DNA sequence: ATTCGCCGTGTCCCTCTCGCTCCTATAGGTTAGACTTTAAGTCAATAC
RNA sequence: AGCGA
DNA sequence: GTATTGACTTAAAGTCTAACCTATAGGATACTTACAGAGGGACACGGCGAAT
């Protein structure tokens, strides 16, 4: 039953210190074995998050308006470029660049 | 193996204890509490609109 | 200078008037007593009395105002006694000034109730009155919670006994030890320890304790909706049964207004006898104990 | 000596986020405690 | 009061 | 099944006495001045000098 409730209901992923606008982004959650949040590697640039043991906060929008706001404005795929210079922050980096 | 194990960190709250003078949710994994949605996070949200 | 010290300002203030002696004190006491009797006689003569002769009214009013003068003069004289006495107690009480003012109140009581014919210096009687007033006010205004005087005294005696036994023996004694020392019961000793407790401050440094104070008495946030659905289910179940039975149960257990109606009242409002309704109640409750009417309610405990 | 223009010194509000582990005497109010009364709840039998 | 990023 | 009467016990008051806290007043030798025991920017309250 948990799968059915989870389907199509985004969540917010805060990381302190939230330096800039992309510190909070809305993702579609999916259930994962274990006890560690699995984060997509390509928002690491936006979050300034290396995996040396950093922690993130999952929030949960409730009202229909909040769900729409997360779905449309704060979705990952809708926030690629910087707010500063418009360069892509979903740009492949590090290991993928090497590949 | 370092002493930063997931079981000692994972935390969640749907509805738990509450503060006394202010009616905010409590804080700390010792309690349930919630995550401080702080001022910079507020700024991020406003910037999004 | 930064002369914002009301303490030193008050000391400088009270240093103006000169200290007095025994014969002067007798003179002031005579003047105040005569002034009081003068005011009393003038009131008596003002009500259905006598038209006070102008000269007599004049000099007796002088006597009155002069008695008040002498009273004030004496209080100014013994303010220094008040401060000198108050010094010993400070360390365990409130602002020094409060104790000084309680001492002054004791002084006005003393000068009201002094007798000079016994031929004594006023200092001793003043001292005792002052100390009584200071201790009383300190006790009444000591803690945020009020602890009356006799229990205050037994608390102080327990504390003194425990402190002297700590000095002598070196160890903190036991509740039975203090019970036998004070000729009281160990449970009484425990109660005195309990009431001796002083409130902690919500404000502290650690941060303030007020941060981590769970509201154990508060919204459960689940039992609210649980009780809402409970009530819905009970209305449903009661509708499942006969209307008369449902109304009887509702009045018996106060489900309609919160007022629990009893057998005589319900028999009156239904125009039948209380034993009739008791039969109704027993049969209906037996019906309700049948699991089909209770499977939907069993989980609500 | 006052005016106006400079200096000079003294007193005060503010500085990243997120998590975890002393005595006496009177008089009055309160409650408490037990005895007594009464509406109340029950049980047994019963007639329709 | 101590600690992690 | 539904509505009754006559014991038979029971909880809820009602009351009487009471007993035990609790608030208040007084204490009559002499008794006479608390204590002390960062830094930075900025503005406002005030040194030093030319002019009338
Ligand atoms: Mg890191």
């Amino acid at each position: 039953v948990l799968e059915e409730v989870i389907a199509e209901h985004p969540v917010l992923l805060n990381r302190a210190p939230t330096l800039h606008r992309l510190g909070i982004q809305a993702f579609e959650p999916m259930l994962v074995e274990g006890k560690a949040i699995q984060l997509h590697p390509l928002v690491c640039e936006a979050f300034n998050a290396d995996f040396d043991g950093d922690q993130m906060a999952v929030h949960l929008p409730l009202s229909a308006e909040a769900q729409a706001e997360a779905r449309i404005l704060m979705l990952s795929s809708n926030n690629i470029l910087s707010p500063a210079s418009g360069r892509p922050l979903a740009m492949p980096r590090l290991d993928m660049v090497t590949g | 193996k370092l002493h930063h194990l997931v079981d000692d960190k994972i935390h969640a709250r749907s509805t738990g204890p509450y503060s006394m003078i202010t009616q905010q949710p409590l804080g700390g994994k010792a309690q349930f509490g919630g995550q401080r949605f702080g001022e910079m996070e507020c700024w991020a949200m406003q910037a999004y609109g | 200078t930064a002369s914002a010290d009301s303490v030193r300002a008050y000391l400088k203030q009270i240093g103006k008037v000169a200290l007095l002696n025994a014969e002067e004190e007798v003179e002031l006491a005579k003047r105040i007593e005569a002034g009081l009797y003068a005011t009393q006689l003038m009131t008596e003569l003002s009500e259905r009395g006598e038209k006070l002769p102008a000269a007599q009214r004049r000099d007796m009013m002088w006597i009155c105002r002069d008695g008040d003068r002498a009273k004030n003069h004496l209080l100014e004289a013994n303010l220094r006694l008040v401060v000198s006495l108050a010094k010993r107690y400070t360390g365990r009480g409130m602002a020094f000034l409060d104790l000084i003012q309680e001492g002054n109140l004791g002084l006005i009581r003393a000068v009201e109730k002094f007798d000079y014919t016994k031929g004594y210096k006023f200092s001793t009687y003043a001292t005792w009155w002052i100390r009584q007033a200071i201790t009383r006010a300190m006790a009444d205004q000591a803690r945020t919670i009020r602890i009356p005087v006799h229990m205050v005294e037994v608390i102080n005696k327990l504390g003194r006994i425990q402190r002297e036994l700590l000095q002598d023996l070196g160890r903190e004694p036991t509740p039975e030890e203090l019970a036998k020392e004070m000729d009281i019961t160990p449970e009484k000793v425990l109660e005195i320890q309990q009431y001796a407790r002083e409130p902690i401050s919500l404000d502290q440094t650690i941060s303030q304790l007020g941060d981590f104070i769970e509201d154990s008495e508060a919204v459960v946030a689940v039992d609210a909706v649980s009780f809402t659905l409970l009530q819905d289910q009970l209305q449903s179940v009661l509708d499942t049964l006969s209307e008369r039975e449902a109304g009887v149960v509702r009045l018996r257990f106060g489900l309609t207004d919160g007022q629990p109606r009893t057998l005589d009242e319900i028999g009156q409002v239904y125009g039948v006898t209380r034993e009739r309704i008791r039969q109704i109640e027993s049969k209906t409750m037996s019906k309700l104990r049948h699991p089909s009417r209770s499977q939907v309610l069993r989980d609500y405990l």
